[PDB]
């Protein structure tokens, strides 16, 4: 998609193994933020949004938390709390054309900046002067979108780059997207290390005696201490108690 | 002509290797990496064997390889087979024009 | 008309179990003792009401005269409006930017233009009985809570449970309701004459950001709540984090009169500066 | 499937005029640059002219500059070459080509060729 009208795909109900993009192009940048990518196989995320668009290499610096510029302000804005990773790669051979690829456009003019993750596809004239443009351009009145015109004579900075920004959204419910792993038979009454949909801890597991309502997935005692959990396989409630410890 | 300068003829025996050179100018071979190599039999359409100095399109064996140094590009054919005998043309895209080499006739005796 | 809404509208906000503990949460709730509009289901078909932040919809009926709703930022097909219609067999929720008629069609099951759906969903149906609903759409999701109770609005306290979490992210700004009727004519445009229908009524209330002190019982169910910003006594309970306060004096909070105006004061020296004469230099 | 077809070759007298055509089929003609490449009897391939995917950009070889005119009809999936002042060195087999399967600047798609004879 063009950057001004960028595409959003929600990814869910599946397993996210990233060994595929590892057998993908020589990456121009893999700048990932707030998460180690090498650990992106034990992810357990609830929702993942895949925003997609194309720019030139010179403009990839604007694709970062808290950035500024024509793209960051009038085209694609990222929030300061971004939790995800940004993967980009040169797509010159497919997206550059002889006289320039004029099908890729971006917004040059906007009265105010976009809010994070906002989309403005308006094509209405811009007023740089003090004359009201009545749906007419010309002097001081401009069309707000401008084509990139990708040419094979451009430097790599001006060459087309395909960019995919994965935003990892956290939560407290079924990580409907999880990582390629496996399961193991459940163990009870022993101090055991457990990994329930991402929660790692230690303790003794016991059959629960409290009535969880069908819409609940977690249990807490005072001070957010995870006291119980429902099985992602047996959908059974389990009690968690830290195994014995003390001073000597 | 203005073509890239190639040997007019090279001969090889089946199973052996032959390297074919392509010398152009600083505006084509020495400018960009948009160098092509073509296999051709007069009477039929050429078949691309090498485009991008060293890259093979789909279906071209690794016996065909390409190289470039300065204004000179080089194609090397290993494991010569009887069907490799043909005319071979290098080619350079230079932005404002495309230019083919003058061609090397490969004969597999 | 008008009628004060009592202690109603509380719902489980986070679907995490807690037992015999008190918890304070800041979220969009229905302020206690607020008056709510009351309407009757005879004829005029029904006017549009804005969706400020969230609606608390209660209905006491026994013939399924109200069968759905319609939301979106506009009724024309110029925007991806939303459709939600219940039925005797299942519920049907749709988002297809269907252009609507001059009036919402009165069930002759549909009246709308072509569609370009982006999300579609179906599930089981929602069926003296007081049905309550809370509709909220803030974080890119549209959420529904509900409760069906035997029996005017009762003073009894009871919380709504999260029913559906939809992922649609459409910008909802106006909302309407949908009615139905037996052997009723249907036309793209009609006056306020309408068609005959049974006697029925529905109440509407608007949600606000408030701080609530929720009380969980030993079984994980909400039994009471206190609006932390209703009156001083409620604020004292909410501060001590205890429903019973003993005799004494308590320092609850602080107040400060807000500024009523803003003023700007600058000198009179105008004159432009030579900027494009140094950056445009021919030789540095 | 995806095809290019040249046409319009014949015997013509020196200094005359001819219009070549290239017929596209099986792809979005207006998405791709088009070029004319020829092969004169006894001679190698010679790039003649290139037109961009839109049609608003035409490139020609110096050896036939001025006298040759390239054009395309993106509505009809057709590419055209107008050769005027046809000389004897314009006798050749003429091909249209594009880069549908590689890049805009390559020749992976070819026609069958049209024979042009200048008396
Ligand atoms: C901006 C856009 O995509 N508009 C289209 C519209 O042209 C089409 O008629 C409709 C079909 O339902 O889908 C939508
Ligand atoms: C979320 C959204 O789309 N809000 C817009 C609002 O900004 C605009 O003022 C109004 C019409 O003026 O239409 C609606
Ligand atoms: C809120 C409520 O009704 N709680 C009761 C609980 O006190 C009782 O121990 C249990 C026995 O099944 O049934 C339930
Ligand atoms: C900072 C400044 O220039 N202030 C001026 C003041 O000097 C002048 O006497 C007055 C008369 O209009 O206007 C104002």
């Amino acid at each position: 998609a063009s950057v001004y009208a960028w595409n959003r795909k929600r990814i869910s109900n599946c397993v996210a193994d990233y060994s595929v993009l590892y057998n993908f192009a020589p990456f121009f940048a893999f700048k990932c933020y707030g998460v180690s990518p090498t650990k992106l196989n034990d992810l357990c995320f609830t929702n993942v949004y895949a925003d997609s668009f194309v720019i030139r290499g010179n403009e990839v610096s604007q694709i970062a938390p808290g950035q500024t510029g024509n793209i960051a302000d009038y085209n694609y804005k990222l929030p300061d709390d971004f939790t995800g990773c940004v993967i980009a790669w040169n797509s010159n051979k497919l997206d550059s054309k002889v006289g320039g690829n004029y099908n890729y456009r971006y917004r040059l003019f906007r009265k105010s900046n976009l809010k994070p993750f906002e989309r403005d596809i308006s094509t209405e004239i811009y007023q740089a002067g003090n004359k009201p443009c009545n749906g007419v351009a010309g002097v001081n009145c401009y069309f707000p979108l401008q084509s990139y015109g990708f040419r094979p004579t451009y430097g790599v900075g001006h060459q087309p780059y395909r960019v995919v920004v994965l935003s990892f959204e956290l939560l407290h419910a079924p990580a409907t997207v999880c990582g390629p792993k496996k399961s193991t038979n459940l163990v009870k009454n022993k101090c055991v290390n457990f990994n329930f949909n991402g929660l790692t801890g230690t303790g003794v597991l016991t059959e629960s005696n409290k009535k969880f309502l069908p819409f609940q997935q977690f249990g807490r005692d005072i001070a957010d201490t995870t006291d119980a959990v429902r099985d992602p396989q047996t959908l059974e409630i389990l009690d968690i108690t830290p195994c014995s410890f003390g001073g000597v | 002509q203005s073509a890239l300068t190639q040997p007019r003829s090279v001969s090889g025996s089946p199973g052996q290797s032959v390297t074919i050179s392509c010398t152009g100018t600083s505006s084509d071979v020495g400018g960009y990496n948009y160098v092509s190599w073509f296999q051709h039999h007069p009477g039929k359409a050429p078949k691309l064997m090498i485009y991008d100095v060293t890259d093979r399109p789909s279906g071209v064996p690794d016996r065909f390889s390409g190289s470039k140094s300065g204004n000179t590009a080089s194609l090397t054919i290993s494991g010569l087979q009887a069907e490799d005998a043909a005319d071979y043309y290098c080619c350079s895209y230079a932005g404002t024009y495309t230019v083919f080499g003058g061609g090397t006739k490969l004969t597999v005796l | 008309a008008y009628t004060n809404s009592f202690t109603r509208g509380v719902y489980y906000p986070d679907k995490v179990f807690r037992s015999s503990v008190l918890h304070s949460t800041q979220d969009l709730f229905l302020p206690f003792f607020s008056n709510v509009t009351w309407f009757h289901a005879i004829h005029v078909d029904n006017p549009v009401l804005p969706f400020n932040d969230g609606v608390y919809f209660a209905s006491t009926e026994k013939s399924n005269i109200i069968r759905g709703w319609i939301f979106g930022t506009t009724l024309d097909s110029k925007t991806q409006s939303l459709l939600i219609v219940n039925n005797a067999t299942n519920v049907v929720i749709k988002v297809c930017e269907f252009q609507f008629c001059n009036d919402p069609f009165l069930d002759f099951r549909v009246y709308s233009s072509a569609n370009n759906c982006t999300f579609e969903y179906v599930s089981q149906p929602f069926l003296k009985n007081l049905r309550e609903f809370v509709f909220k759409n803030i974080d890119g999701y549209f959420k529904i809570y509900s409760k069906h109770t035997p029996i005017d609005l009762p003073q009894g306290f009871s919380a709504l449970e999260p029913l559906v979490d939809l992922p649609i992210g459409i910008n909802i700004t106006r909302f309407q309701t949908l009615l139905a009727l037996h052997r009723s004519y249907l036309t793209p445009g009609d006056s306020s004459s309408g068609w005959t229908a049974g006697a029925a009524a529905y109440y509407v209330g608007y949600l606000q950001p408030r701080t609530f002190l929720l009380k969980y019982n030993e079984n994980g169910t909400i039994t009471d709540a206190v609006d932390c910003a209703l009156d001083p006594l409620s604020e004292t309970k909410c501060t001590l984090k205890s429903f019973t306060v003993e005799k004494g004096i308590y320092q609850t909070s602080n107040f400060r009169v807000q500024p009523t105006e803003s003023i700007v004061r600058f000198p009179n020296i105008t004159n432009l500066c030579p900027f494009d004469e140094v950056f445009n230099a021919t030789r540095f | 499937e995806v095809r290019l077809l040249e046409s319009g070759g014949g015997l013509v007298q020196p200094g005359g005029s001819l219009r070549l055509s290239c017929a596209a089929s099986g792809f979005t003609f207006n998405d791709y640059a088009m070029s004319w490449v020829r092969q004169a009897p006894g001679e190698g391939l010679e790039w003649v002219s290139t037109i961009s995917y839109s049609g608003g950009s035409t490139y020609y070889a110096d050896s036939v500059k001025g006298r040759f005119t390239i054009s395309r009809d993106n509505s009809k999936n057709m590419l055209y070459l107008q050769m005027n002042s046809l000389r004897a060195e314009d006798t050749a087999l003429y091909y249209c080509a594009n880069g549908v399967a590689t890049a805009d600047w390559y020749f992976d798609l070819w026609g069958r060729g049209t024979l042009v004879t200048v008396s």
